[PDB]
């Protein structure tokens, strides 16, 4: 799964 | 900014923060959800190899989940990890060691000890020293006589979510993973109606509920549990003029910062697996099985089984079973529906779960234990020199416990009695003993905190620490004095 953080 | 960029949603481009900051993009549509908008429970967050959005699942299917290719792997999904070994306990392991699992040794009479009923447990507890004594494991096969309150047979899981609430998050076990997530109870009851059809095994361990009003009355502690334990005698269940008197003096303690580890539910299916740990602070544990059946595999806290374990739990290893290297430490006891363990401190544990299981249990702190439950805590702090965990895995208010106890009870104690006679050694020589050890740990976390100041958040000032150790002293030195005049 594509994920991501900010 | 950018409208691509934009859950989702929650239709916003920051979340009101647990999300944490972290999104997840539509295989379909291509939108980005943040986690906590996505419909996805945390122990969803890695399933997915092409993740479908709600706005796009009828018309595009559900979402497809990684093809099992390492089943002996944590990473059971990396085909990386295909040609690396076996690890403690992927679904790999765990059907394997179910099949030799009964060859591992059976206790000794001096570790293990099995009585009938709790009218039985009570004289064989007593025969040893009590509690102040208390060092080997019991089993109890029927409650009668243990004074524990327990629901009556029949009652399930399902009266477990009725109660508790379909939407109550409780942190659950992905066994083949062996790591932790979030789930509601509502989708663990799904999955564990689901006996037919289970990619993934589930088993939570952490369900505390003595903050439930219904629930908190169904499921007790046994009698002599409660008398002993030590968060209960600070956070006392008590009304009236009693909580009155306990406000007067400065004894209350905030709800928030007691341990809330002294009523567990755990449900598990079968073929679950935990491996081996020591209960965190050095707890004692009382354990019922309500349902289902459980399989301990336990070491008697000794100091070669501890250099063993503390290796074990620091070596980066992760494909050899702590028993093979323990040295015939390792014993196995089975405990079936309607029977209760009794753990006291420092035992090293495994425990497999070969039928769907439902059982009551909890975690204490006793004076009886003292010395273990220090010895343990400094395995712990040894441990967390090299790895690095999370906190909610260790004994919540650990020290804060042990300040509270000094002041509020021990203290208290050698006080009134140094203002009369008055040798403790007569009938209080448990008492006495057990503040000259708490003591002795306690002026070391002084020293190491005035070696690099105190820790972050709260709670307790240096300051007034320093005051509860200048009054500890005094009446320890005090009582001393009376003892070597007599
Ligand atoms: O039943 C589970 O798999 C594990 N439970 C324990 O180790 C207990 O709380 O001491
Ligand atoms: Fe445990
Ligand atoms: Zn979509
Ligand atoms: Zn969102």
């Amino acid at each position: 799964a594509r994920t991501k953080q900010t | 900014p950018k409208e691509s960029d934009r859950c989702g949603g929650c239709g916003k481009f920051t979340h009101e923060d647990k999300n944490d900051f972290q999104w997840i993009g539509c295989d379909s549509c291509q939108t980005w959800y943040h986690f906590l908008c996505s419909g996805l429970e945390q122990f969803e967050y890695y399933l997915y190899e092409k993740f479908f959005c709600p706005k796009c699942v009828p018309h595009t299917g559900h979402s497809i989940r990684y093809k099992v290719v390492a089943p002996h792997r944590y990473r059971w999904y990396s085909p990386n990890e295909k040609h690396l070994g076996i690890e403690v306990g992927s679904k790999t392991w765990i059907e394997d060691f179910i099949t030799r699992e009964n060859t591992v040794p059976s206790p000794t009479d001096d570790e293990v000890c099995i009585v009938e009923d709790g009218y039985e447990f009570r004289r064989e507890f007593e025969k040893l020293g009590g509690a102040d004594n208390w060092g080997k494991v019991f089993m109890v096969k029927d409650m009668d006589g243990l004074n524990m309150t327990m629901p009556k047979p029949g009652f399930d899981l399902e009266d477990v979510v009725k109660i508790m609430g379909s939407d109550y998050e409780v942190d659950t076990i992905d066994v083949y993973n062996q790591s932790t997530y979030s789930m509601k109870l509502d989708t663990f009851r799904k999955l564990f109606r689901d006996t037919k059809n289970r990619p993934l095994l589930y088993n939570f361990l952490s369900l505390e509920f003595s903050d439930n009003n219904e629930m908190k009355e169904i499921a007790k502690p046994p009698r002599f549990v409660q008398e002993i334990s030590m968060v209960n005698r600070l956070w006392p269940d008590v009304s009236g003029a009693e909580y009155i008197k306990l406000l007067q003096r400065e004894e209350y303690l905030p709800e928030d910062q007691r341990p809330k580890v002294e009523q567990f539910c755990l449900a598990g299916m079968a073929g679950s697996y935990t491996d081996f740990h020591v209960d965190f602070g050095g707890s004692s544990v009382y354990y019922h099985i309500l349902k289902g059946e459980k399989i301990f595999y336990i070491a008697a806290p000794t100091e070669q089984n501890f250099a063993a374990y503390q290796a074990h739990e620091t070596s980066p290893d992760t494909t050899t079973w702590f028993g093979d290297i323990a040295n015939g430490a390792v014993k196995r006891v089975v405990i079936k529906e309607g029977q209760t363990l009794l753990i006291p401190a420092g035992w090293i544990h495994a425990v497999l779960t070969p039928v769907d299981s439902l059982v009551f249990g909890g975690n204490f702190l006793h004076l009886g234990n003292l010395e273990m439950q220090m010895r343990v805590y400094h395995l712990e702090n040894a441990i967390r020199k090299e790895i690095r965990s999370e906190e909610k895995f260790y004994f919540p208010n650990f020290e804060l416990l042990h300040w509270m106890y000094m002041r509020n009870v021990l203290l208290e104690k050698i006080t009134e009695a140094n203002q009369e006679g008055s040798d403790m050694r007569e009938q209080e020589k448990n008492i006495w003993t057990a503040s000259q050890i708490m003591k002795a740990e306690m002026e070391r976390w002084m020293d190491r905190e005035l070696r690099l100041g105190p820790e972050k958040n709260a709670i307790l000032p240096t300051d007034d620490k320093n005051k509860i150790m200048i009054s500890v002293r005094k009446q320890i030195e005090i009582q001393t004095k009376i003892q070597n005049a007599k």
